[PDB]
């Protein structure tokens, strides 16, 4: 929450940007890993009763 | 510091007064003046994603506070975190656009399914 | 071009184009901008 | 300390959801649910 | 010379919308066919703008607090509006700045006027009685149903006070035309001097005295992003207020104009601390 | 330990995050690592200095977990395809593949 | 206020603002007030001569790898 | 969005190298971004701390810069090598690889 801090940090450029999208990448690329593996179905099958 | 103050049910012994978790952050504290424990939550912080769809389409768009509850801030609950402009729907239709836990949106309005 | 019915002009390559590609091969290279 | 946990797109139910449906299909379609119809 | 004028009819000054006015050019630096984010005083997208009006027996010289900027709207038929009038105390004892323009030629003065309590100029069908210690002295070119808008922005960063200008024909009779129209930096006056209050300048109509047809609006800037666009000309067409709702804020995030369906990560929410605790033994 | 490749990823997943947060402890050559302090008992000239050098070292660490995030993202990527490929060509029909 | 030179890679300084490039015509027309010009990674790529009222483009001078 | 796989790498390899030269704009806290101002700004000994900042700080964007686009290119090997293997499989022989 310090000002200061984050004035000084402004200085540095766009690394904080670069950071948030790489580990936004990373969170939809899990995302599609487990629809990948597991979504190669569009119809949900069931078991008969006997 | 900063942070939430809550009742605590810990049982600190007389020498003790803050409290640490598992990473030497500062989850409770004992009151100097009436000897009780406090939790030190910290406050509600969260992303703010913006759901929309075409601006070709319409301009219509709903917020998304990640991990902050609907009452610290068409008012939705979800597991994700708070939906505000989204009007939730009983139906079930396919993934538009990924909200989280199970939760997608669509424009026909924006609708949360 | 006696393929028993069978129609290949849309992967084949195009003579009057100078870049001698496909038709689907100039869409691909007109889609990528 | 900004630190965020994302849940994940699929839950639990509905991942096991579709290894029921994958179950099903191999069980009593074989392979033909897999390259068309059931 | 001054004279008090003793006939005006008691109104509250009204307000309206600014629409996507108040823009301007930031820097001096062509840019062709790209989008910019600029960090400067501004003023919102649909803020609440005053109006003032001059009708006949309607006569608005109020003197208004100059807070970090001014932005200035006038719906002008006849060039009534003459110049400004800015300082911190308005008399002798501090220094004022002073812009106008008579029927031949644009005045700008730096000097320590005796200001009238009501000045104004007269037209025939006295601003102030004294200026003593005179700075600065500037001679420019003329600047000058409602049929011509003339939209102003007035800072003072730095000791420089920048003046940006925009000339619109309008056909609109009564509020202020909805569209986009950039302004250009006109002056950049080097004064170095205090200013928090400033009062605008009509013109009189003598056959008493009757006031011409005019309005003008009243805005404040404040800091904030714009994300501004540039066409292949480098003229601005369109700006984006980072701001004002979160679809124009995920349009400043992306650095487009158009945003494609889908979830967008666009700001990070905080909740601030209300009060402050002590507690000691 | 049947299930170790699975626990393998959650352990590191937790250790990567324990580590991120204990790096803020580290004042890295600073007088301390509390920010508060540091804006309380010095002038904004040598305070300036001291957040510099807890924003360099606290920079450094997040970029370096960053970059162990994307090495691990890229590793269980192609675990991920291969899972894919396995569900695709094991279960979904009869693979001829030997192993 | 020296000469201006077109076509050669040479050190400019326009009001201040120094640099090293070939300063060649431009074709973009500036407004009366703008005096230099940016591209989209706000690099400075186009001036305003001071003596003489035209726009100049500045290409940076020719480099490249030597194999 | 029919050809997207091919415009996200085209997008993040131009934003990568957007990003790398809008990084020689900052000044990591020194007092210009520009190394001509300091040299004609400052006298030497403050001005070789003032380029050892911007040197430190443009040598870790361009380290950043290259260890992400070694991700890339490994990702991209990954990708180039299964399009080879989907040519030599699918193109120049039938497969019985299901999907
Ligand atoms: C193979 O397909 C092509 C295109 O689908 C056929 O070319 C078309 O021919 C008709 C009449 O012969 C024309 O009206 C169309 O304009 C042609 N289309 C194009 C894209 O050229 C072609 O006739 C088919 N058969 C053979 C033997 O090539
Ligand atoms: C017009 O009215 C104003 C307001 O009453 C007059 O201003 C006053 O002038 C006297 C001069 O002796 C001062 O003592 C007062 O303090 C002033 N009042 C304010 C509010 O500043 C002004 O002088 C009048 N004009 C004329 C020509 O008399
Ligand atoms: C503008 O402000 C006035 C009072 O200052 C208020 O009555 C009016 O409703 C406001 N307009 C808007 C659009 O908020
Ligand atoms: C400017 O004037 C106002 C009031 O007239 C005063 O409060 C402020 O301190 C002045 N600022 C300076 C820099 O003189
Ligand atoms: C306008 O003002 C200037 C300076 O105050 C003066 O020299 C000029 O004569 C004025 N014009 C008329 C028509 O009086
Ligand atoms: C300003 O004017 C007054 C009265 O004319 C004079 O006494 C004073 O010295 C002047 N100040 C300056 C700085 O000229
Ligand atoms: C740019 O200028 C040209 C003439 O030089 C004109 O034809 C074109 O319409 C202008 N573009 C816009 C967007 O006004």
């Amino acid at each position: 929450d310090s000002t200061e801090c984050s004035n000084l940090l402004l200085q540095y450029g766009s690394f904080c940007t670069q950071l948030n999208r790489a580990l936004t990448g990373i969170a939809v690329e899990q995302d599609k890993n487990t629809q990948e593996v597991f979504a190669q179905v569009k119809q949900i099958y069931k078991t008969p009763p006997i | 510091g900063t942070g939430v103050l809550t009742e605590s049910n810990k049982k600190f012994l007389p020498f003790q007064q803050f409290g640490r978790d598992i990473a030497d952050t500062t989850d409770a504290v004992r009151d100097p003046q009436t000897l009780e424990i406090l939790d030190i939550t910290p406050c509600s912080f969260g992303g703010v994603s913006v759901i929309t769809p075409g601006t070709n389409t319409s301009n219509q768009v709903a917020v998304l506070y990640q991990g902050v509850n609907c009452t610290e801030v068409n008012v939705f609950q979800t597991r994700a975190g708070c939906l505000i402009g989204a009007e939730h729907v009983n139906n079930s239709y396919e993934c538009d656009i990924p909200i989280g836990a199970g939760i997608c949106a669509s424009y026909q309005s924006i609708i949360a399914y | 071009k006696d393929f028993g019915g069978f129609n290949f002009s849309q992967i084949l390559p195009d003579p009057s184009k100078p870049s001698k590609r496909s038709p689907i091969e100039d869409l691909l290279f007109n889609k990528v901008t | 300390n900004g630190l965020t946990v994302l849940p994940p797109l699929l839950t639990d139910e509905m991942i096991a959801q579709y290894t029921s449906a994958l179950l099903a299909g191999t069980i009593t379609s074989g392979w033909t649910f897999g390259a068309g119809p059931a | 010379q001054c004279v008090n004028l003793r006939t005006r009819t008691q109104l509250p000054p009204a307000y309206t919308n600014s629409f996507t006015r108040g823009v301007y050019y930031p820097d001096k630096v062509f840019r062709s066919s790209v989008l910019h984010s600029t960090q400067d005083l501004f003023l919102p997208f649909f803020s609440n703008v005053t109006w003032f009006h001059a009708i006949h027996k309607r006569f608005d010289n109020p003197v208004l607090p100059f807070n970090d900027g001014v932005y200035f709207a006038s719906t002008e038929k006849s060039n009534i509006i003459r110049g400004w009038i800015f300082g911190t105390t308005l008399d002798s004892k501090t220094q004022s700045l002073l812009i106008v323009n008579n029927a031949t030629n644009v005045v700008i003065k730096v000097c320590e006027f005796q200001f009238c309590n009501d000045p104004f100029l007269g037209v025939y069908y006295g601003v102030y009685s004294s200026a003593n210690n005179c700075t600065f002295e500037y001679v420019s070119q003329p600047f000058l149903n409602f049929k011509n808008l003339r939209e102003f922005v007035f800072k003072n960063i730095d000791g420089y006070f920048k003046i940006y200008s925009k000339h619109t024909p309008i056909n609109l009779v009564r509020d202020l035309p909805q569209g986009f129209s950039a302004l250009e930096p006109l002056v950049d006056l080097p004064i170095g001097i205090n200013i928090t209050r400033f009062q605008t300048l009509l013109a009189l109509h003598r056959s008493g005295w009757t006031a011409g047809a005019a309005a003008y609006y009243v805005g404040y800037l404040q800091p904030r992003t714009f994300l501004l666009k540039y066409n292949e000309n480098g003229t601005i067409t369109d700006a984006v207020d980072c701001a004002l709702d979160p679809l124009s804020e995920t349009k400043c995030t992306l650095k487009s104009f158009t945003v494609e369906k889908g979830i967008y990560q666009t700001s990070n929410f905080r909740v601030q601390p209300t009060e402050s605790i002590v507690r000691f033994p | 330990s049947a299930l170790g490749k699975l626990q393998n990823v959650v352990n590191q997943n937790a250790q990567a995050l324990n580590t991120l947060v204990k790096q803020l402890s580290s004042n890295f050559g600073a007088i301390s690592s509390v920010l508060n302090d540091i804006l309380s008992r010095l002038d904004p000239p040598e305070a300036e200095v001291q957040i510099d050098r807890l924003i360099t070292g606290r920079l450094q660490s997040l970029q370096t977990y960053v970059t162990q995030q994307l090495i691990r993202a890229a590793e269980i990527r192609a675990s991920a395809n291969l899972a894919a490929t396995k569900m695709s060509e094991c279960v979904l029909g009869q693979s001829k593949r030997v192993d | 206020s020296t000469n201006l030179v077109k076509n050669k890679c040479v050190n400019f300084n326009f009001n201040g603002l120094t640099g090293t490039g070939v300063l060649t015509e431009s074709n973009k027309k500036f407004l009366p007030f703008q005096q230099f010009g940016r591209d989209i990674a706000d690099t400075t790529d186009a001036v305003r001569d001071p003596q003489t009222l035209e726009i100049l483009d500045i290409t940076p001078c020719s480099f490249g790898g030597v194999s």
